[PDB]
């Protein structure tokens, strides 16, 4: 989006206006991500970001809940711009904005660079991911995870229902028996859609579930928030 | 694409 990662950043992060749809939506997701985080008691030692692009927004809350993180994306571009923050570099976006807008979501118990601190703390390792691949994350090696969290990715990343089914149980590799999987995307309707989807409303939150059922994972929470919903399933 | 990141947005 925009002209590149950094770009597509500036445009759409920036939070310079609250009713702004991008801010709106924003909103909508980090409230969420916070019920999950925070409230659900979705808490560990490890756990992997899946198509983290270059946000960092989506981790937050996360790193309250977990000792460690590792971020992963298909996009290497992606990954450099998200690298240059975590790693301080003088041109990293600022992040203030969404951090502090997370801060007070929590109740203002920390300001921003105690909250941008604990982040930095909690990610270590930054990964290629493919979620098309028997091995996701190819050749390295990890210690199985307490969760493995992706938002607005894996719907986007499969043009096939089996693919997505696969998927699926791909990163189901990557999780202790027991951990946690963690999804967030859109269910989009069929209004003014060009082409093929491999969901439907309310009839379409059934055939996820299926799909996540089928691939090894029992349904905790499916929770709508276009059709945003949640989704926490744990490993069989 | 926003929310979806690159490259699929």
């Amino acid at each position: 989006s925009h002209f590149n990662p950094r770009d597509y950043l500036e445009k759409y992060y920036k939070f310079g206006s609250r009713h702004s749809a991008e801010s709106q939506i924003l909103k909508h997701l980090l409230k969420n991500l916070f019920k999950i985080f925070c409230l659900d008691g979705v808490k560990g030692d490890l756990l992997i970001d899946i198509g983290s692009g270059p946000t960092i927004y989506q981790l937050l809350s996360a790193c309250e809940s977990f000792k460690e993180i590792v971020v992963t994306d298909y996009s290497d571009q992606n990954l450099q711009e998200l690298e240059k923050w975590l790693k301080k570099e003088p041109a990293a976006f600022d992040w203030s904005p969404v951090v502090t807008y997370v801060c007070d979501l929590e109740g203002n118990r920390v300001k921003g660079p105690e909250k941008e601190e604990k982040l930095r703390q909690a990610v270590k390792q930054v990964l290629k991911c493919d979620v098309t691949q028997s091995q996701p994350l190819g050749a390295v090696p990890l210690p199985p995870a307490d969760c493995v969290l992706s938002t607005l990715c894996l719907d986007a990343a499969c043009p096939d229902l089996p693919t997505y089914c696969r998927a699926l149980r791909n990163l189901g590799s990557l999780l202790k028996p027991g951990g946690f999987l963690v999804i967030m995307d859109a269910l989009k309707s069929s209004y003014y859609m060009i082409g093929e989807q491999k969901f439907s409303l309310p009839l379409g939150r059934e055939a996820v579930e299926a799909a996540v059922k089928e691939a090894g994972y029992t349904i905790e929470w499916f929770e709508v928030i276009e059709g945003l919903f949640s989704l926490v399933a744990r490993k069989l | 694409g926003f929310p979806y990141r690159p490259x699929f947005c």
